[PDB]
RNA sequence: ACUAUGGUUGGAGACAACAUGGGAAUCCGGGGUGCUGUAGGCU
RNA sequence: GAGAAGCUCAGACGAGUAGGCAGGCGUGGAGGUUUGUGACGAAGCCUUGGGCGUGAGCCUGGGUCGAACAGCCUCUAGUG
RNA sequence: UCUAGUGGGCCAUUUUUGGUAAGCAGAACUGGCGAUGCGGGAUGAACCGAACGUGAGGUUAAGGUGCCGGAAUGUACGCUCA
RNA sequence: GUACGUGAAAUUGCUGAAAGGGAAGCAUUGGAAAUCAGUCUUACCUGGGUGAGAUCAGUAGUGCGAGACUAUGCACUCUGAACCUGUGGUAGGUCAGCAUCAGUUUUCGGGGGCGGAAAAAGAAUAAGGGAAGGUGGCUUUCGGAGUGUUUAUAGCCCUUGUUGUAAUACGUCCACUGGGGACUGAGGACUGCGGCUUCGUGCCAAGGAUGCUGACAUAAUGGUUUUCAAUGGCCCGUCUUGAAACACGGACCAAGGAGUCUAGCAUCUAUGCGAGUGUUUGGGUGAUGAAAACCCAUCCGCGAAAUGAAAGUGAAUGCAGGUGGGAACGCCCUUGUGGCGUGCACCAUCGACCGACCCGGAAUGGAAGGGUUUGAGU
């Protein structure tokens, strides 16, 4: 377990260091780098469960996104981004780093356990739920979440969705506008960082 | 079983037994060693301060 | 505030008899030991059936018994047939064969003809010493849907049920409605 | 153009702008003016 | 052992009219049971004292009083 | 499977029809009140926020922070005299 | 004390307590005053002082092997058994304070890595360009206003070199690090995962608080009552879309006061018996004591056959059939949500059989042959 955490640091740094590269390359010779679209997005809820129109807490349901403040990591692709389109209003999503998922893992993470929320406290308890997907550890779990590895849709679904706290600090001065539009709903980039340090 | 939970995060003892790895984690690596070359290039720099 | 929609929520099985029988609670607290230190699906079985209300425990007849352990493809020549109910005789059946049959009760004709076949006849709890976990046992159960209010459920306009009726006969529901002659049919 | 969704947006209102999405018609211009199956005939 | 009608570990959840179901509280009378309470004070009542229960309610000190009355398992109803 | 209550609704957003208009009448969609307390809009069934077991601590929404009143008689640039 | 057992409430007088600026009542929180409970450190264990005493462990003997018990003696005293004392120890409430931890959290720092135009600037320095002049100078006139030339005795702007791996800001990350504050301490022998170890039933911050002190103990903390202050609180019941309503009922208190019993029916449950079931129309022990219990015959009801208006007729081709799913069981794999074989219940489905009906169809009978049909059937 040790030795797979050492690889996936060397690989994590191994990306960025490869991304910064590409990057200097391109602006030497005056062309353009166009890095990776995003294969994974975390998404929170900011409604309450009032006045909920049934398509939107249809889809906020799929997403297990029940209650305010929860919060889950979606794969990204065509199907995913048409249902948060629909729930824009409702929710906020954007591209989370690495400190970000390690984290939410580590302080607030919970494994579904026989339909439980059991505390992620010691690697059995991921080795007995996602051993069959050569999982043993929080670190495994957590390089499958980041990088979207071949089992993120089991390793995911194990993950309760987060129970993150009001965000200490606030929140922007409306809420229920969109991110563009100085509030806070909808797709917000690498801004969804920021948010869940002051929710986690 | 299981009566508290510990934060990994701040109680170490607990991050050592998840993570067996975090003892010989290497923060803060220093690769600018070198003579650190400068990458704008002269398009680059033209395009960027055009109006 | 959650949004949780609850629809199986409280489970619809009885956890034990509504009976207050007092060798009924015995027999369940052998099974509840059975089901539960075993992994054999047979005790699960009779521990539930052991809960079931009368209506949901029918009888059976030894000729029953003795034509679904004689089928021609069977092999269920020597083996115990076990039901959570009531085992009645079928007079019809002149020669009964040589049956071992395990139940909750025997009728005095059911058991006084197995018996003087050559059969036998145990309780449960003989069952569960002699086959502890179900092994090599016919499994049986009477017909749900034998009674009379099964004749009567589900009636309506072309439902082919019983109606509920005081009598039988002309002028007891065989006029308008159950006949084209009489505006119409059903 | 229109439109799904959004705001304790603007405006007395009529409406309008903006935000996350979908997206015409018409006219005009260029190009084109039958293709093909079955069976059989034909300097 | 832990009233197996018991014991033990864990997780999620909690608006409610009309309405539905369950488990309880209290009252008159009946069977059973409790070497049950009682003129050395039953029942009832008052209380500027105490205790228990989420609650229906229950127990108790002091005062008043004078002939009966209660707990437990069941039965029952002109039962709040 | 058996059975209860119900078979007077009403408010808002948006699409509408009738009407001079209406705190008007009638329909469409969703959210609500009825059966919904709580923070906010001084007040208020329906508007905003948010839907509730008994409590401790923390942080928020909508909305606020001269005094009544918890919270800057805060910062920056203008406009305005009634 | 006959205005007589008990002697409630409404309502009233006296006494006491308390409060009171156009209602009162209630809720939350504390103050004040009044009032209530701790009876602690009892039990059990050991030590210390003296005291007296039928004296205790192994044994001898009285159901064969092992184990418990009583009983006759011995063991005759550093042992064992009862009793006396000490303001004996662990002291026991109430409340504080600090420390070391754990959980949650808030607030303030320090160090470092990386990123970008490998920031933009900037400083000092070498090579350039330029126009506004400090106007250096020129000049109305020894007392200052206007010119008209690109560094003078000033300065500025725009380009490139290094000393560059410049700094700094900002962004991002550190399983880097240092403090301050608050709330909580659930659990109760052990067991786990980690770490450290002198490798051991050792140590740790590692499956939830301990340690060290002190003061009080007609105090304190809790409880109760009244009242005050601050904040909130409209009058209940009802019909209603909607009630605080200028909608109706309600001055007050006691006692009474409304889903019952019966003939049925339906579902569900329990009990007995089961192809049957039902002793209470009756009759008997029966007279003693008998509205009960208990016993006993023939009928009869419902069920064991349907269908048809009726006259009538009346249920197996077959393992009482075939197909699909399927409980339970057995066998094979090889670790899968397996394959294989029987197949209960139930549902869907293709047939067969009985009755009705519609057919042809070789005086009375309707046998074989049929049918898209029909029945509360088999
Ligand atoms: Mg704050
Ligand atoms: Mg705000
Ligand atoms: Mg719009
Ligand atoms: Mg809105
Ligand atoms: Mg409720
Ligand atoms: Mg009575
Ligand atoms: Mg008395
Ligand atoms: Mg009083
Ligand atoms: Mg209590
Ligand atoms: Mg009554
Ligand atoms: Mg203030
Ligand atoms: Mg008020
Ligand atoms: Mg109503
Ligand atoms: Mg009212
Ligand atoms: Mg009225
Ligand atoms: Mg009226
Ligand atoms: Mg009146
Ligand atoms: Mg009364």
């Amino acid at each position: 377990i040790a030795k797979r955490a050492e690889s996936y640091d060397a690989e994590y740094r191994k990306a960025e260091r490869e991304q910064i590269e590409l990057g200097r390359k391109a602006r030497a010779e005056g062309n353009y780098y166009v890095p990776d679209e995003t294969k994974l997005v975390f998404v929170i809820r900011i409604r309450g469960i009032n006045n909920i129109p049934p398509k939107a807490r249809k889809i906020m349901q799929l997403l297990r996104l029940i209650q305010i403040n929860n919060g889950v990591f979606v794969k990204f692709n065509k199907a995913t981004k048409e249902m948060l389109q629909v729930v824009e209003p409702y929710v906020t999503y954007g591209i989370p780093n690495l400190k970000t998922v390690r984290e939410l893992l580590y302080k607030r993470g919970f494994g579904k356990v026989n339909k439980q929320r059991i505390a992620l406290s010691d690697n059995a308890i991921i080795e007995a739920a996602l051993g069959k997907y050569s999982i043993l550890s929080i670190e495994d779990l957590i390089h499958e979440i980041y990088t979207v590895g071949p089992n993120f849709k089991q390793a995911a679904n194990f993950i309760w969705p987060f129970q993150l706290s009001s965000p200490l600090g606030g929140w922007r001065d409306r809420k229920f506008k969109h991110f563009i539009e100085g509030g806070d709903a909808g797709k917000r980039d690498e801004h969804i960082n920021s948010l869940v340090r002051k929710m986690l | 079983a299981h009566v508290q939970k510990k934060n990994p995060l701040k109680n170490k003892a607990v991050l050592a037994r998840l993570n067996p790895y975090a003892k010989a984690y290497k923060a803060n690596v220093k690769l600018n060693t070198g003579k650190t070359p400068k990458a704008a290039g002269e398009k680059f720099l033209t395009v960027l301060h055009e109006n | 505030g959650i949004d949780i929609e609850r629809h199986h929520v409280r489970k619809s099985q009885r956890s034990k008899p509504a009976s207050e029988n007092v060798y009924l609670k015995l027999l369940v607290k052998l099974y509840r030991f059975l089901a539960r230190r075993t992994d054999s699906r047979f005790n699960k079985a009779i521990l539930k059936r052991l809960f079931q209300s009368k209506t949901n425990r029918p009888p059976i007849s030894i000729s029953k018994i003795a034509a679904l352990t004689s089928r021609k493809s069977a092999s269920l020549e020597g083996k115990t047939t076990v039901i959570v109910g009531t085992v009645t005789d079928d007079e019809r059946l002149l020669t009964v064969p040589k049956l071992s049959v395990a139940a909750l009760r025997f009728t005095k004709s059911a058991r006084a003809r197995i018996l003087k076949a050559g059969g036998e006849v145990l309780t449960l709890d003989q069952l569960a010493l002699r086959a502890p976990t179900g092994s090599n046992t016919v499994l049986l159960r009477g017909k749900k849907h034998a009674r009379e209010a099964y004749r009567h459920f589900g009636f309506g306009p072309h439902k082919h049920k019983a109606p509920y009726v005081r009598s039988e006969g002309r002028k007891f529901e065989r006029a308008r409605g159950r006949r084209k002659s009489r505006a119409f049919k059903v």
